[PDB]
């Protein structure tokens, strides 16, 4: 039982770490696109 | 916040969870006066002439527990300047560490520092955490020991772990010997620190050792100059890759062993055939002894030569790999899912130091 | 009263293929290095993988174990010293030692091993348990039929109440070494030149069946024939693990040909499809009468060895033996080996007795089962009475092992 | 019926010893039935809940406070044909 | 579907992991005060005397400081199966048998004390090379006869052994085991045919 | 947008304070020492300890 | 119904534009994410729903109603009564049947005089 | 803080209120 638990806990922690890094990277990419859209919004307001 | 303390054979990395880099890094050395009472870290190296310098961590294994306790005390009180009884402490252990050592670490943390919560993680899994990959093999090379730990789905395979005694300290001694062969003077115990610096600044890994040797023998364009602390300038050439080459050709040091690439291949072969593809596709390099330039390309070519041509080889060497173990430990300690893994004081009171085996893996 | 007490004992399982060692209480051996060691003409010994895999002039490859029993005590002492110093990193006199032994180990060899452990290593306590008992304990079974297929022998060992029924031991020479020999013969018939990986400097990708385009390493020192044979055996064992598969039923040429092939690439870059020949080799473990070696031989198949071993025991215990069949040993990891064995046994077992194969088909549970059982046994609080103390070895002498360890 | 080991169900000829039996269990945190479980004391005295896989695990997760398979499971539980433990203070 | 599940180690490879108990599961911050209010008791690596051992060797434990010097609790499990002890005189007077040598009987009793009357293990360990070959029934008969005789000589009553019944039982079991697949298939075919005959008879009786 | 959709971090679970005198679940905190307590005797003990501390410190 | 764990709007390009409002609800049984209509953002700010607030949302109207801070965030040192409520038990999504017994005279009295005119009445 | 005025109490012992 301890062996089964340790294997599963290791898998759980590693998949959580992988998702954490995936989320951080996608958040950075979304931030870059958001900044682009923000500058476009300011330009649109000035144009209006 | 949690305290992440990575005790290495040469250098200790400590800091708070979630930080990008360790808050304090200092040499792991204890100084006692020949006839405060004990100085740890750079304070000891500045007083070599009056203090007895002893390394308690040899090849990643703790030898003198009093010195290790003093190192941890110095870390908590002076480096991080935090109370151990207030913050959880996440420690790291070397692969294949004796069971009694992990038990002693647990006992020291709970009975001497009154830590509220503790955990011990294997350094290779932390390096893999920093790499962000589910399955791979970690080639961690530190100051005193080199390990090759294959990891499948986050669970280290203890049987397939291979240990190599060649590490940064032996490379420093080899560079010292080579410089003495060139005629420079560095045999003194203090000059060893200068050889370490020139190794960190000028050394690089040759992609093709024989071609680089022939080119450096024919032309001096591969030579570079380094200024000694006293103002003297020395020019070193051909040595720049002869020193790192000892990692791949340990016979240079006189040690009859396999190279780091051969050790990695052997550790991979010790694993199951199905998982070997994932191990080859994810070869993670960590530790200070892997920061030489071009080491990734040399390891890639060597593993490609050893591995089948139908297998895809991909060496992962992030630029921050010197602290990969501590970055992974900080990520783990910052995770919400890990919060259930903390060994609580009550668990130690009711079960003793063997609780570390029940919870930590 | 409470959970089992851990007294910091060591568990050693020195097999013919790999030496498994570790600390009691762990769920996996902390080290497993090849039993074959390098010897230079005491003689200089190279024991671990890091030292064995590098060429050396006039270095022979030898093994301390013979037919599952230690023959050369000097190499055994060398292996123990290496294990302690490198992997254990602890003084031998500080930790009790629990070692496994073959079911058929002789009295004199047991006495010599006890004498060595107490006089030379000055260990505080010692115990010697059978591999079958430890394998049964790792599965929580106090009784059952152990089926071990290692490198030297395939043996069925009936265990009752934690005791090996020595009268029921049936051993067969068909094991990992036989499969290695069969693969060697197959490669010879196919004119495949086995190039060990140590001789290859560089290689280029080639088409299937195309001549190998490889460069030989320069300045290679002369090597003994034993070391070259050992490296060839290593690559052959890698081929065995990666390609070979046991047929789900009695071997048929048509059915084997219909199934898809498996592609393997040799170290020298040579690659080929092994077609149906990959299935013929493991069938020899089940039907030795078809093996090219000796069709008229008297060797017994693994299922026949199983049925014979149980047939030699008291019929009152046969229900327990069939009701708990434990498969162990590295040679049993061959694909579909467990399924074929289960089918053949269900066909041959009497319907009046229940047959159940324990689901332990994993590398760790199959190869290290003896070490797992040893760690379990050494971790029991009730077992602390079984230890042989140094005082007991002093008073009762070398013969004390005969009575303390059943 | 042919005999069987004690750690096997009486429906399979075993003695059905209660220490090896896995039964549906509900926890206080989270308030959700975890499925089939058995209380086992660990090495350091830590009481562990072993869990057995079942194809109806999702239904057992949805099960609390006492469609075809769900209806049959509910009918069986309401008739108390299944032993389903719940924790209570002593 | 199954009402309950039974297994020894674990039920299936797909089994969910066991739930370990732990504090701080809901986060360290909420349990900060509880953990900080107390301090752990000291644990020691200490030697312990095991009174079950006759030599007196001292092994080491992880135990609390207050538990030092306490009697080992697992020593309470130490108890052997009661087996009588007889002198040379008592054997010559009562236990003499022309069919059994005295040294052979002493060897049998030594094996019985070593293996806690597990007569199958005694039979496996029986020295058939030195002494005469004995079946497990012969060993059981000799042991139970000697025990009954010693009890009657000294002092209650014990059930007598019936070697013949056990021999017949084993012979029948062996005969049932050695039969070919065709013979067992014929037995099951006769069982099913008899069951169908009885079923038809019962149906006719029910109709009447 | 950020006014209408603030990305609020979930509230941290509060520290379940415990009385240092009787180790009971804390119901109060003394305004002067900011130390929690659960009974009047605990309050008296805390204030006596506080005056001891403040005499020792200065 | 459940304790709110997130209120993240889902930004999108219009064919800042939001196309959904994701609300995460936690109960003792578990956690569920709901892809609610974007219009619910008005009711969320009207009800001042925040992370850690227990709410319930009716399927038909889609309007949110707030019922207090989850009791897991209540300390013994702060004084409020109505603003704290225990974490809902049961599944996040619930189907409730309410059966009420009335008489025709009860309806007569209810519709004859519904409950400043109310003050004077 | 409570730790600044009071000794923590060993597990299994009744709190009494010993100061630093
Ligand atoms: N996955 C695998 N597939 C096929 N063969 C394997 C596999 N793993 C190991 N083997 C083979 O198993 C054989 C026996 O290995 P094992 O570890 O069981 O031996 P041992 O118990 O140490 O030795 P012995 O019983 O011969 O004294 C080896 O020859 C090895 O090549
Ligand atoms: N930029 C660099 N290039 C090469 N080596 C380096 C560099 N920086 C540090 N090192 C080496 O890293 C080694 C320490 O590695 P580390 O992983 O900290 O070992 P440990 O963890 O055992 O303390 C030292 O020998 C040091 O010389
Ligand atoms: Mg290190
Ligand atoms: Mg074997």
């Amino acid at each position: 039982q301890e062996r089964r638990w340790k294997v599963a806990a290791a898998k759980k922690l590693v998949r959580t770490v992988v998702r954490h890094h995936e989320e951080k990277q996608l958040r950075e990419e979304r931030g870059k696109k958001e900044e682009q859209s923000r500058l476009r919004r300011i330009a649109a307001s000035t144009a209006r | 916040a949690a305290l992440v303390v990575d005790n290495g054979s040469g250098m200790c990395k400590a800091g708070f969870a979630g930080d990008d880099a360790p808050r304090a890094v200092f040499p792991s050395i204890v100084g006692r006066p020949r006839h405060k009472d004990s100085y740890v870290g750079d304070e000891a190296q500045s007083k070599r002439g009056i203090l007895t310098l002893k390394y308690p961590i040899e090849h990643g294994i703790v030898t003198n527990w009093d010195d290790m306790e003093k190192i941890w005390h110095h870390t908590f009180y002076n480096e991080l300047r935090v109370a151990p009884e207030e913050h959880p402490v996440l420690l790291t252990e070397a692969p294949l560490n004796p069971k009694a050592n992990r038990e002693k670490m647990t006992q020291i943390m709970f009975e001497t520092f009154n830590t509220p919560a503790m955990y011990v993680a294997i350094q290779a899994v932390l390096s893999l955490y920093a790499s962000g990959r589910t399955t791979g093999i970690v080639m961690d090379s530190g100051d005193g020991v080199t390990h090759t730990v294959p990891i499948y789905e986050g669970y280290a395979l203890p049987h397939a772990i291979l240990r190599l005694d060649l590490a940064g300290r032996d490379l420093t001694d080899y560079l010292m010997k080579i410089l003495t062969e060139r005629g420079y003077s560095f045999t003194t115990t203090a000059e060893r620190e200068i050889v370490r610096d020139i190794k960190e600044k000028l050394c690089y890994v040759a992609l093709d050792f024989e071609q680089e040797m022939a080119t450096a023998a024919s032309s001096s364009s591969l030579e570079k100059s380094y200024e000694l602390p006293d103002g003297q300038v020395i020019t070193i050439g051909n040595e720049r890759f002869r020193c790192p080459e000892a990692l791949f050709q340990p016979s240079f040091l006189g040690m009859e062993s396999c190279g780091i690439h051969e050790t990695t291949f052997n550790s991979i072969m010790k694993c199951d055939v199905d998982i070997r593809k994932d191990l080859y596709a994810n070869t993670v390099l960590s530790g200070g002894t892997t920061m030489y330039p071009g080491i990734a390309d040399r390891m890639q070519k060597e593993i490609t030569a050893l591995a089948p041509s139908t297998m895809k080889i991909k060496i992962i060497a992030p630029p921050e790999r010197k602290y990969s173990v501590w970055i992974g430990g900080s990520i783990l300690a910052s995770l919400s899912t890990f919060q259930q893994m903390w060994i609580s004081k009550q668990e130690y009171d009711e079960s003793g130091p063997s609780i570390v085996h029940r919870k930590c893996f | 009263v409470y959970g089992g007490d851990e007294v910091g004992a060591l568990v050693f399982d020195i097999g013919s293929y790999t030496v498994r060692a570790g600390y009691a209480g762990e769920d996996c051996p902390k080290v497993d290095f090849p039993t074959a060691i390098g010897m230079v003409v005491g003689p200089t010994y190279y024991i671990d993988t890091n030292a064995l895999r590098v060429p050396r002039e006039n270095m022979e490859a030898i093994s301390p174990l013979k037919n599952g029993m230690v023959e050369d005590w000097d190499s055994f002492q060398a292996i123990l010293d290496h294990t302690y110093k490198m992997h254990v990193k602890s003084e031998a006199s500080l930790h009790p030692v629990l070692m496994s032994e073959a079911p058929w180990n002789t009295r004199a060899k047991r006495e010599k091993l006890t004498e060595l452990m107490f006089e030379h290593y000055n260990i505080p306590a010692f115990f010697l348990c059978k591999t079958a008992v430890l394998t049964a304990f790792a599965n929580g079974r106090s009784t059952g039929l152990i089926l071990d297929s290692g490198a030297t022998h395939t043996t069925a060992i009936p265990v009752h109440d934690g005791y090996v029924l020595q009268q029921g031991i049936v051993k067969s020479p068909l094991a990992g070494d036989f499969i290695t020999m069969q693969c060697r013969e197959l490669f010879q018939e196919m004119n495949i030149e086995l190039v060990p990986p140590y001789m290859i400097a560089s290689k280029e990708a080639v088409r299937e069946g195309s001549p190998a385009n490889w460069k030989r390493k320069e300045k290679l020192p002369q090597v003994t024939r034993s070391w070259h044979n050992y490296m060839c055996n290593c690559v052959i064992q890698d081929f065995q693990a990666s390609v070979l598969q046991v047929s789900d039923s009695t071997y048929d040429e048509q059915v084997a040909a219909q199934m898809p092939t498996v592609h393997y690439e040799f170290p020298n870059g040579y690659n080929c499809d092994f077609g149906a020949e990959r299935l013929k080799i493991p069938e020899g473990l089940f039907d030795p009468s078809n093996v090219k070696g000796l069709s008229g031989n008297t060797m017994l198949g693994v299922s026949h060895v199983v049925t014979t071993s149980v047939g030699m025991c008291d019929i009152d215990i046969r229900p327990g033996l069939y009701g708990s069949v434990i498969v162990a040993g590295g040679n049993t990891l061959i694909q579909s080996f467990t399924d074929r064995l289960n089918r053949e046994l269900s066909q041959k077992t009497p319907p009046s007795m229940r047959l159940k194969l324990i689901a332990n088909n994993t590398t760790v549970e199959r190869r290290f089962s003896s070490w797992i059982g040893g760690s379990i046994l050494a971790s029991l609080g009730t077992f602390q009475q079984m230890w042989i103390s140094k005082q007991e070895y002093e008073e009762g002498g070398k013969q004390c092992v005969e009575r303390k360890c059943p | 019926q042919t005999g069987n080991w004690p750690w096997t169900s009486p429906k399979d000829g075993g003695l059905g010893d209660v220490r090896y039996r896995y039964c549906l269990t509900t926890l206080t945190v989270p308030q959700r039935c975890i499925g089939f479980a058995r209380r086992r004391v660990g090495r350091g005295g830590r009481v562990l809940l072993d869990r057995a896989h079942s194809d109806y695990d999702s239904v057992f997760h949805h099960l609390d406070l006492e469609s075809k398979d769900l209806s049959q499971i509910l009918v069986n539980i309401k008739s108390c044909r299944w032993r389903h433990f719940r924790p209570r203070t002593p | 579907m199954h009402r309950e599940v039974y297994a020894l180690l674990y039920s299936d490879k797909k089994d969910a992991p066991p739930l370990l108990p732990s504090d701080t599961g809901q986060g360290y911050r909420t349990v900060k005060a509880k953990l900080g209010s107390k301090k752990v008791r000291p644990w020691k690596w200490m030697p312990f005397t095991n009174p079950a051992r006759k030599d007196g060797a001292m092994f080491f434990h992880w135990r609390r400081a207050a538990e030092e010097g306490k009697d080992y609790p697992f020593a309470r499990f130490n108890k052997t199966v009661q087996v009588p002890v007889y002198s040379e005189q008592e054997y010559q007077l009562y236990l003499h048998d022309d069919a059994w040598t005295k040294a052979e009987t002493d060897h049998l009793f030594d094996l019985s004390r070593r293996f806690d009357l597990r007569f199958v293990v005694i039979h496996d360990r029986y020295d058939h090379q030195q002494f005469k070959k004995r079946s497990v029934e012969d060993l059981k008969e000799r042991y139970y006869h000697i025990c009954a005789k010693l009890a009657n000589v000294r002092a209650l009553k014990i059930p007598v052994f019936d070697a013949g019944h056990e021999r017949r039982r084993k012979e029948q079991l062996e005969r049932l085991y050695n039969r070919t697949p065709e013979q067992v298939a014929e037995e099951e075919y006769l069982l099913q045919e008899l069951r169908k005959i009885e079923a038809r008879k019962k149906e006719r009786e029910k109709r009447s | 947008f950020e006014e209408w959709f603030p990305q609020g971090r979930p509230p941290k679970v509060p520290v379940r304070e415990v009385c240092p005198v009787t180790h009971r679940p804390a119901l109060y905190r003394d305004p002067v020492t900011d130390i929690p307590y659960a009974t009047a005797r605990a309050f008296k003990i805390i204030r006596e300890a506080y005056k001891k501390y403040i005499t020792a410190h200065g | 119904e459940g304790e709110v764990t997130e209120l993240t709007p889902c930004e999108t390009e219009n064919p800042k534009t939001i196309s959904h409002v994701i609300i995460g609800l936690k109960t003792a049984k578990g956690t569920k994410q709901l892809k609610l209509d974007p219009s619910i953002f008005e009711s969320l700010q009207k009800e001042r729903v925040e992370a850690g607030d227990v709410i319930y949302i009716e399927a038909n109207s889609g309007a949110v109603k707030r019922q207090g801070r989850c009791d897991t965030y209540a300390t013994e040192f702060d004084l409020e009564a109505e603003e704290y409520v225990p974490l809902p038990k049961g599944d996040v999504h619930k189907k409730k049947e309410i059966i009420q017994d009335v008489t025709l005279h009860d309806l007569d009295v209810a519709n004859a005089r519904p409950q400043i005119l109310s003050m004077m009445g | 803080k409570a730790s600044r005025l009071f000794q923590p109490v060993q597990y299994g012992q009744k709190p009494e209120g010993r100061t630093v």
